[PDB]
């Protein structure tokens, strides 16, 4: 059975590397979280140092991309780091010819077809990630856009992924049909953040303190990541109300 | 099944046996550590004496890149000195087109792409080494440990080979009665201890020590490696903690 | 490496034969007859379309005949797509020749080039064959009135009356049965369509379910014309020979 | 226009007698009307009993002698450390001359 | 077993089958010995034959006038690499001037061996080497294992019962390093080591072959009638 | 390392049958249905938006892509497979022809490019098929409107109307009683509208259908005036709203 | 499958093996090397009595002082035979001398590896390279598809090989003459060969420094087969 | 090389090609024959620069003769001429064109009717009643506007081309010494040996 | 490109693709070759499960590859033409350099040369073909008939044949060819040719193809009626 090794399709129409791919992404047992605010776009990661020789500031999964682009991966980091740099090239080129900064969901469709080739072609595997893009773009406003190892991508109005993905996907559901809208109807970021982190808790059912989690925040012309202290001071607002 | 027999192949859990088989390869190998430091970082190894006829302090296993990063490595030698190699090209371009020396986390990824990228095809082998490195730039010291995979982190204090487990609680008490920090001269110290100790499980040949050590005070910011007074004096230390 | 996942496409069995040709025929025993026809004064090609529905375009569709140029066409058997890679290479050297010599190039260099580019992916490459057979129907001015077949082995023959795709076993016994060489185009025609009738595995032989054309000197004064016939044509000539 | 060449000016003498021969030539190397060296020597021994000059532009010169002791070097290892004849030598030669006809070594060379 | 295919693919205990298997063809070739003192460097070879109307395969190469190797296992491979070795002793000494360090030799066989590892198509090299020198830093003796592992060494040795002339240099590595400005005394050293790997054989004339650099030593090569004086 | 797979990875088996091939026309099955109705004036191509989830905005996924101002597409199968035979698509129509004549191709040899990309994948070393069935709709001066179907083999076909995907078998049944040579464009809509309605399960309006038409030129989308000759493009994608209006007279 | 360039697990290249059993089923070539001059002669073995056996060549020129016999796959020689001829006269062009043998042998055993995934498979053919220089005399070398090659006094390949080498290995000494070895190699080839030895079944040549490589007529041949018989009569 | 002139004539074709080969200040050979069969009933005069002629001639000659093989089928006049003329057409844009002229005189047996075309370094073809090259036509083309007609025999046409060859040896500036003359129709090629 | 080492060593010495070619010869309608004293013939075998054919155009089985030498195969009937073609590109590039025609010693080696690089060439299967080449040295009266075979050795033979059911008209061409005496005529060399073909062909009607190469670029195919007088010749005589 050696269309199970390669990216061929299989008796029953299916490609079992593509499929064993996206069980690569949940390896690493870390959820994170997508959502939109009127102004901003903000992502949140589990961040998790088991070992104690580890220094706790390089682990990080969230990157970014370009100035105004940011990305979260749920998958190895070997992979997530082959996917981040080839994304921070390819945003890079593509400013430099058509003149102006690539859109997350361009970004997001170039990648996704990246990923689409290693579907098709043999000598290449797909990557075992799944890469979530996050802007505030100019023309299109808040953005979510997601990326899997078969090639496939979608706009979200909030999206989750990892191992516990269900929970807090139909946690944000009955959410969007309480308010009746597409985004978080917040004016500032911090707390659309403290939303973010709030339903997170509500869905894992877990508490966190401030080296549990990892941060990214979208807003107009930059994307920036949180300190620890950032995230603390959000926590402090969270817990006293 | 099969998934094993082909590198870059995923299994039905996702996995790549492959590198985890390059992995075994790697804990077969001799112990290396590294230990970072108030202004810096300490590279120390295991050096299995096969024979008499070994000549001593001339069989060199840690490696300089450029002149300020230093590689050390347990598993297959060969192919940690494949990775060095492409380390020192891979700094050499940098300097070239930058100016600048290559930052220790921009060197890191270069290793890290490079690595990695030995596991995306079936043509090629992964690497059968994980390496610990690192150095002083600008934003001062680092340390790091790369496995087979191309997975890599920044590290207090890092470890592998046969005696990887000893090593590493051996590692985790120093940063836990150093909080506030561990200085160079002591770092070096303890580096021929940890070596010492480790060397408890592969206890068959005795051993020769070998430490190399970058700081901003002791060292000028330059990869060196200790020798003479200063190495055997970490040496005494090390003897004086085992009895 | 990848030596793991390869076939192996351009090898010998035990017995010297190529594995892939073989199966490759055999693919193309099951595609919709196609015959081919030589008459003294003209060639019929006639050509059965694979199990149609009655919602597909007939009038605007091609799947068996196709035209190289002026005076070559061909009848296929097999895969479409494989087909009309080989046909834009075919009409492409037929230019060539034309450019090269100002002349229309003769039927059987054109066929022997194609059939070498088949036999190509026989013995190099390692990729799989085309699945295709051509009856290849044309004039020149050395040997007049020209049939010819290739098939996926690159091996090529001439004929006076030929089939390929399904049946032809049965189609050649019937061709054999019926033809002679003083033959008209108008006999030819007849005997074309009376062979189908007969092989064909649908219940009844209709003007939807066929692909005709002829290669006539019927135009005028010593030049030949080609006529891909038309779907209201096929239905009339059906009726005119009692099929219908 | 960058000019590739140039005149070190000096003089080689090669004489050949019964059962010896002698290869002189002058030590002083000039560009113009200038003295670069009055000690540079252009006479050189390539071993296997075969002395060799090549006087011109000293560049070329230079290159062709290293090139041609490199040859030796490379015939003992090739053919079981034999004695390169003089004959073969400049057959050799030759061809590291020839090989560059169309952009040439500006030497006289004397064995 | 299931992983032996190729050099590209680990077994699960993380072993390259095929680099093994290239290191055995080393165990089935001739030995020879190599040895140091801190003025020069020898090696002994022991010669093989076909049969009796054969002549003996040469096993000792020449790199440089400083530097140079014996072999065991696959000569072709030997040829290969020697050859290699000789451009890049010949590229230090006709860019820099140099003679190229015998510790760098040994780098540049151990980079070149470790790329048919790593790579499908290629296979390793089938041949083990004793390289000796005099360079800048004294005499040296380096062994290579195209596994890509080179180590410098007082004394060593490689192919066939190998470990008996190896036991016998490990006793002597007190006397023999010692042996410094006296070749022929160096030369007796390594001849009676090389005949500690002996089995039925005694060395005769067109059997062994020694070869030496030192101090005012260029790598030169002895065999035939010149090699009657150490039997 | 390089590109080692030089060799088809689809092959002949024994019976004749090109397995990969096959097996991609199973993956077409699997997926959601989509299809075609020519009209006099006019062509419809419609299919479901299957949504991933709820959270995900369907809009920013098009199944009905543009290819040409007058030549539109939709398929069943591999989403992604799909996506990159449009964006091919799209470049060989200027490379191929627009670039030399000055003008869109036709339908018919727009089609044949496709096709011929699809066959390269075919045959060509170190690939799989496509595992995509295509539908293409579209217009051109001298051919008139035309639909055409595009298989993983490369082959294709012109239809008067077609489904493909989930519940094709009982969609083109559908489709033969209600075809006739006389149909209106908007009576082909609504049929169009009326087969989808069975091969959908779950919410059936303008948000989870995606149609498109290749109709009259429509001056108002063509973004300037001035020249005579450029009256506009014939596709047009139907709004969410325009698609619920045509729903309640149903 | 399997790797062409794959050790075994004894450390032997498996396709150099197999090539070597090929060498195996190959017609008897023989070689014998003396102070006056290499022999070499070869069993021609034609398939059927229609075949023209003049146009069985397996005994080759090289230059004027180096000659060639094979046995194994004797096509694939063709283009080793090709490399050697080129070899021998470019180092004349370019060193204005004679290359000598072991040197030529060297160059055409850099063929022999020179095979993977450069050619398919190794070559299934082996060499006796005969011939003389100034430096080392009269020499014969055996050239394998290994790359290895054997300087030898003398030296049987193919199907009677291991039969015909240890009756050299009696028959050969240092003093042998020229006529001496020529009646040897007839010797020892009628005994390992299947069918009648005569002239036209069997060819022999020779290399002198004086005449150089000269391949002999069916005429003379003849003569050395009647001259042999006879002598083997007498006691 | 320098003089290559071509009559059709009603029933055959007739080349006249001079003898000379000059280099420098020295007639080198004065017995050339500046002419190649490219088959059966089609052959090829030419002039131009020295070694290119021949290298063309000959290029062209090996291009048809594989072609007669192949096909088992002599190639018309005119389906030669335009295969001469594509070759000049690529050449004069490559980076060292061939500087070579050409007239290509055939017998077509398929129309029983005789064939002369002109083709120069370019690549430019024209079928003409009479042709040549380099300074010849200054003079031999008004003669022949003057003396030809279309309906001559091939001792008519000779004796035309005696006419040419006449007044070139008269006005010429240099000694061309003589021409062969062969003359192609149905029944092949053959060389005029008294000239 | 494609590189797999598709002809490779076998554990018993054997180059199984290079033998599985010489499988599809045996497959392949039988040639003959048969020299004289003055010419050499070349007979043909062709299948009569063939009716409706048009042998104007149906390509003939010896092929001319020089006006002055031709070949003719058994086996693959594709793959003989790749090497006809590259034949006959040999035999006008060596009457380009060499102002000479090939001989036909030097144009089979060629052929040889050809099949034998498609034996240890990586990507590549060996030609399914045997081929006979004949004809004339240039200036020469004496007659040339070689043998080619998928491995890469070529042979000269007296008489020769190959293809399928050859093993049978050797059988008779060894017996009946005298070595001291070969057929003095044409006659007598193609009515030895046709007598051998008749203890394999079947009928001696559109199944016999014969082709005589005379000194001197002098070479004719025979009609039907021309070869069928040899057999209506043959079958009164074996009456006996
Ligand atoms: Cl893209
Ligand atoms: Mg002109």
């Amino acid at each position: 059975g050696y269309d199970r090794h390669i990216t061929i399709f299989s008796p029953e129409g299916r490609l079992y590397q593509v499929e064993y791919a996206f069980k690569a992404t949940n390896q690493t047992n870390i959820n994170s979280l997508a959502v939109r605010g009127k102004d901003c776009t903000v992502v949140i990661s589990q961040k998790k140092v088991p070992d104690k020789l580890l220094d706790p500031t390089t682990v990080s999964y969230i990157f970014c991309i370009s100035r105004t682009i940011g990305m979260v991966v749920n998958g190895p980091i070997p992979d997530a780091r082959n996917a981040a740099l080839r994304a921070k090239a390819e945003a890079a080129e593509f400013r430099y010819k058509y003149g102006y900064d690539m859109p997350c969901d361009v970004l997001a469709k170039r990648m996704a077809n990246l990923s689409q080739i290693y579907t098709q072609r043999a000598y290449m595997r797909p990557l075992g990630v799944i890469l979530t893009f996050v802007s505030v773009d100019e023309e299109l406003g808040p953005s979510i856009y997601k990326t899997d190892p078969a090639g496939y991508y979608v706009g979200y109005k909030a999206t989750a992924t990892g191992p516990k993905q269900q929970e807090i996907t139909t946690n944000l559901e009955n959410h969007f049909k309480k308010s009746k809208i597409d985004h978080i109807n917040e004016e500032s970021w911090e707390k659309v953040v403290e939303f973010a982190i709030t339903h997170m808790i509500d869905a894992l059912g877990t508490e966190f303190s401030k080296n549990d989690l990892e941060v990214g925040v979208a807003t107009k012309d930059k994307f920036f990541t949180l300190s620890a202290e950032n995230i603390e001071e959000r926590l402090v607002a969270i817990a006293e109300q | 099944t099969g998934y094993d027999l082909s590198n870059s192949v995923f299994s039905p859990d996702g996995r790549n046996f492959q590198v985890e088989y390059a992995v075994k390869a790697v804990e077969n190998g001799t112990t290396s550590i590294g230990i970072k430091c108030n202004d810096g970082v300490v590279f120390a190894v295991e050096k299995l004496i096969t024979s008499k006829l070994l000549v001593p302090q001339k069989n060199v296993k840690i490696q300089v890149v450029d002149r300020h990063i230093g590689c050390v490595y347990s598993g297959l030698i060969p192919d940690g000195r494949h990775l060095v190699n492409r380390g020192r090209e891979e700094a050499a371009s940098f300097k070239k087109l930058y100016k600048t020396p290559i930052p220790i986390p921009a060197f890191a990824d270069r290793l890290g792409q490079y690595v990695q990228a030995h596991t995306l095809y079936n043509s090629v082998r992964p690497f059968g080494v994980s390496t610990i490195f690192g150095g002083v730039d600008k934003n001062g010291a680092h340390l790091y440990m790369l496995e087979p995979s191309g997975s890599y982190w920044g590290y207090k204090g890092a470890a592998t080979g046969k005696g990887r487990q000893s090593a590493k609680a051996e590692l985790e008490k120093l940063v836990d009665h150093h909080p506030e920090g561990l200085s160079a001269r002591e770092a070096v110290k303890q580096a021929a201890k940890i070596i010492y100790l480790a060397h408890e499980d592969n206890k068959e040949k005795d051993f020769e020590l070998e430490i190399s050590w970058c700081s901003l005070s002791e060292t000028n910011g330059l990869h060196k490696f200790v020798k003479g007074d200063l190495l055997q004096e970490a040496i005494d230390f090390a003897q004086k903690e085992i009895n | 490496g990848s030596r793991r996942y390869d076939s192996r496409t351009t090898i010998f069995s035990p017995e010297g034969r190529l594995y892939q040709v073989e199966y490759a025929l055999e693919s193309i025993s099951h595609a919709g007859t196609a015959i081919g026809i030589m008459a003294s004064d003209g060639i019929v090609l006639a050509a059965e379309r694979k199990v149609t529905s009655t919602l597909l375009e007939q009038d605007t569709s091609t799947e068996k005949l196709y035209k190289l140029n002026d005076k070559i066409a061909v009848a296929v058997a097999g895969l479409t797509a494989d087909a009309e890679i080989l046909i834009n290479t075919a009409r492409i050297h037929a230019q060539n020749y034309l450019k090269t010599y100002n002349e229309d190039i003769p039927v059987e260099i054109l066929v022997r080039r194609l059939s070498d580019i088949k036999q190509g992916y026989t013995q190099h490459g390692g990729l799989r064959p085309f699945g295709v057979s051509f009856i290849y129907a044309g004039y020149d001015d050395r040997y007049g009135y020209q049939l010819y077949t290739s098939n996926p082995s690159g091996n090529y023959t001439g004929w006076k009356a030929i089939s390929v795709g399904a049946n032809t076993s049965a189609a050649q016994t019937l061709l054999q049965m019926d033809y002679k060489d003083d033959m008209k185009v108008d006999d030819a025609i007849e005997l074309a369509l009376k062979t189908l009738s007969k092989t064909t595995d649908s219940s009844a032989l209709t003007y939807d379910r066929l692909e005709f054309a002829t290669i006539r000197k019927g135009a005028n004064d010593g030049e030949v014309y080609q006529k891909i016939f038309k779907p209201q044509e096929i239905k009339d000539i059906l009726v005119k020979t009692g099929i219908t | 226009q960058f000019n590739p060449y140039g005149d070190n000016g000096g003089t080689i003498l090669g004489i050949a007698g019964e059962d010896f021969a002698v290869l002189a030539g002058d030590t002083r190397n000039i560009t113009d009307y200038s003295i670069n060296s009055r000690y540079e020597p252009k006479v050189f021994d390539c071993g296997d009993n075969i002395v060799m000059s090549a006087n011109g532009f000293a560049a070329d010169g230079d290159a062709l002698v290293k090139r041609f002791k490199n040859s030796v070097k490379w015939y003992h290892f090739d053919h079981n450390d034999k004695k390169l004849s003089i004959n073969s030598a400049a057959r050799n030669i030759q061809h590291l001359l020839y090989g560059k006809r169309f952009f040439p070594y500006y030497v006289h060379t004397i064995i | 077993n299931n992983y032996d295919g190729d050099t590209v693919t680990f077994s699960p205990t993380g072993r390259l089958f095929q680099v093994e298997y290239a290191l055995e063809a080393i165990k089935q070739g001739s030995v020879t010995v190599g040895l140091r003192s801190n003025t020069h460097a020898v090696l002994v070879a022991l010669k093989r034959n076909a049969d009796e109307l054969s002549s003996y395969q040469k096993k000792i190469i020449k790199c440089d006038e400083h530097m140079g190797l014996s072999l065991a296992g696959l000569a072709p491979d030997a040829r290969v690499l020697s050859n290699y070795l000789r451009q890049q002793c010949n590229y230090s000494s006709l860019v820099f001037n140099r003679k190229l360090a015998v510790e760098r030799a040994g780098h540049l066989l151990c980079d070149k061996a470790q790329k048919n590892t790593q790579s499908y198509g290629g296979r390793p090299y089938g041949v083990g080497l004793l390289i000796i020198g005099y360079d800048k830093s004294g005499a040296h003796l380096l062994e290579f294992q195209p596994s890509g592992n080179v180590t410098e060494l007082y004394g060593t040795a490689i192919g066939a019962r190998s470990q008996g002339a190896k036991t016998y240099l490990e006793r002597t590595l007190d006397t023999f390093i010692k042996i410094d400005g006296n070749p022929d005394e160096l030369i007796k050293a390594g001849v009676e080591a090389i005949s500690q790997s002996l089995r039925d054989e005694s060395l005769t004339v067109d059997n062994l072959s020694i070869a030496i650099v030192g101090k005012d030593t260029p790598f030169t090569i002895y065999d035939g009638e010149a090699v009657a004086k150490y039997i | 390392m390089t590109d080692r797979y030089s060799f088809s990875l689809t092959t002949f088996s024994p019976s004749g049958k090109l397995g990969q091939i096959d097996y991609a026309l199973t993956a077409v099955k699997q997926g959601v249905t989509s299809l075609g109705i020519k009209a006099t004036n006019g062509v419809v191509i419609a299919t479901e938006k299957k949504s991933s989830s709820p959270l995900a905005m369907s809009e920013t996924l098009s199944k009905v892509s543009l290819l040409t101002p007058d030549i539109g597409a939709v398929y069943s199968g591999m989403g992604p497979d799909y996506r990159v035979l449009v964006d091919k698509s799209r470049k060989v129509a200027h490379t191929s022809y627009k670039r030399i004549y000055g003008e869109y191709p036709p339908t018919k040899l727009l089609v044949s490019e496709v096709a011929k990309i699809m066959q390269e994948a075919t045959q060509s070393g170190g690939v799989r098929p496509f595992g995509v069935s295509l539908l293409i709709a579209g217009h051109d001066e001298f051919n008139g409107f035309s639909l055409y179907q595009v298989d993983p083999s490369g082959s294709y076909f012109p239809w008067k109307a077609t489904a493909i995907g989930k519940g094709s078998v009982a969609a083109k049944t559908f489709l033969e009683k209600r075809w006739n040579d006389e149909l209106e464009l908007e009576d082909a809509i609504h049929i169009a509208l009326l087969t989808l309605k069975e091969s959908v399960e779950g919410e059936f309006n303008g948000d989870t259908i995606e149609l498109a038409i290749i109709g009259d030129e429509n001056p108002d989308l063509l973004g300037y005036t001035g020249i005579p000759t450029d009256k506009g493009p014939r596709f047009r994608k139907l709004t969410s709203q325009e698609i619920n209006d045509r729903l309640e007279a149903l | 499958d399997r790797g062409v360039s794959t050790f075994s697990p004894e450390g032997r290249l498996f396709q150099v093996e197999y090539s070597l059993e090929a060498i195996k089923l190959g017609s008897t070539a023989i070689g014998i090397a003396t102070k006056e001059g290499v022999v070499l002669g070869v069993e021609k073995r034609a398939t059927s009595p229609l075949l023209e056996s003049d146009s069985i060549e397996k005994i080759v020129e090289i230059d004027r002082h180096i000659g060639c016999a094979m046995s194994g796959l004797t096509a694939d020689a063709r283009s080793m035979i090709e490399h050697a001829r080129t070899a021998a006269v470019t180092h004349n062009l370019y060193y204005d001398e004679d290359i000598n043998v072991e040197s030529l042998t060297q160059s055409v055993c850099d063929l022999a590896l020179r095979f993977g995934e450069l050619m398919s498979r190794p070559f299934g053919v082996a060499l006796l390279i005969a011939g003389h220089d100034a430096d080392d005399g009269y020499q014969l070398f055996h050239a394998e598809p290994s790359g290895t090659f054997y300087r030898y006094n003398a030296k049987a390949i193919g199907s009677g090989s291991e039969g015909a080498q240890a009756e050299l290995l009696n028959e050969w000494h240092s003093s042998l003459t020229l006529k001496e070895a020529e009646l040897l190699v007839l010797k020892i080839l009628k005994q390992v060969m299947e069918e009648k030895l005569d002239e036209n079944n069997a060819q022999l040549s020779c290399i002198t420094k004086q005449d150089g490589f000269k391949i002999y007529d069916n005429e003379k041949t003849a003569e050395l087969i009647k001259e042999l018989k006879e002598k083997e009569a007498a006691e | 090389m320098d003089i290559i002139l071509g009559i059709r004539v009603q029933d055959s074709v007739i080349l006249a090609s001079s003898k000379a080969v000059t280099r420098g200040i020295s007639v080198l050979k004065d017995s050339d024959d500046k002419t190649r069969q490219l088959s059966p009933h089609t052959l090829m005069s030419f002039a131009g620069e020295a070694g290119d002629t021949v290298q063309f001639a000959e290029y062209i000659q090996a291009n048809i003769q594989l072609y007669s093989i192949r096909e088992d089928y002599e190639l018309s006049p005119q389906a030669v001429s335009s295969f001469v003329r594509q070759e000049l057409a690529k050449s004069i844009r490559s980076r060292r064109p061939y500087q070579v002229n050409v007239l290509i005189g055939g017998y077509d047996k398929k129309k029983n009717k005789p064939e002369l075309y002109q083709i120069d370094y370019l690549g430019t073809k024209v079928e003409l009643p009479y042709g040549a090259h380099g300074y010849s036509g200054f003079y031999t083309f008004s003669l022949l506007d003057h003396h030809y007609r279309p309906d001559m025999t091939t001792e008519e046409g000779l004796d035309l081309l005696k006419l040419c060859v006449q007044e070139l040896e008269k006005r010429m500036p240099m000694d061309f010494k003589g021409v062969i003359v062969k003359i192609v129709d149905k029944d092949g090629i053959r060389q005029v040996d008294d000239f | 490109g494609y590189d797999r080492a598709l002809s490779i060593f076998s554990p018993d010495g054997h180059i199984f693709q290079v033998e599985y070619a010489l499988e599809a010869v045996k497959r392949g309608t039988c040639a003959v070759g048969v020299k004289g004293k003055n010419c050499v013939v070349l007979g043909c075998e062709r299948r009569s499960t063939l009716k409706l054919q048009d042998t104007r155009i149906t390509p003939s089985k010896v092929s001319k590859i020089d006006s002055h030498v031709v070949l003719s195969f058994s086996g693959l009937n594709a793959d003989s033409r790749i090497l006809i073609e590259k034949a006959r590109v040999e035999a006008q590039s060596h009457r380009l350099t060499l102002e000479d025609p090939v001989t036909v010693e030097y144009l089979t080696r060629y052929v040889a040369g050809v099949q034998q690089r498609y034996t240890q060439s990586g990507g590549v299967r060996p030609f399914g073909v045997s081929t006979l080449i004949a004809g004339f040295d240039p200036r020469d009266d004496e007659p040339k008939l070689y043998q080619t075979e998928p491995s890469g050795i070529y042979s000269s033979w007296s008489a020769q044949t190959i293809g399928r059911n050859s093993k049978t008209v050797r059988e008779f061409l060894e017996k009946n060819y005298d070595r001291k005496e070969p057929p003095a005529t044409v006659e007598e060399c193609v009515k030895l040719t046709v007598r051998s073909l008749l203890e394999v062909v079947q009928t001696g009607a559109k199944n016999i193809e014969i082709t005589v190469v005379k000194p001197d670029s002098d070479i004719v195919a025979l009609s039907s009626e021309e070869i069928n007088q040899y057999v209506t010749q043959i079958e009164q005589e074996k009456q006996e």
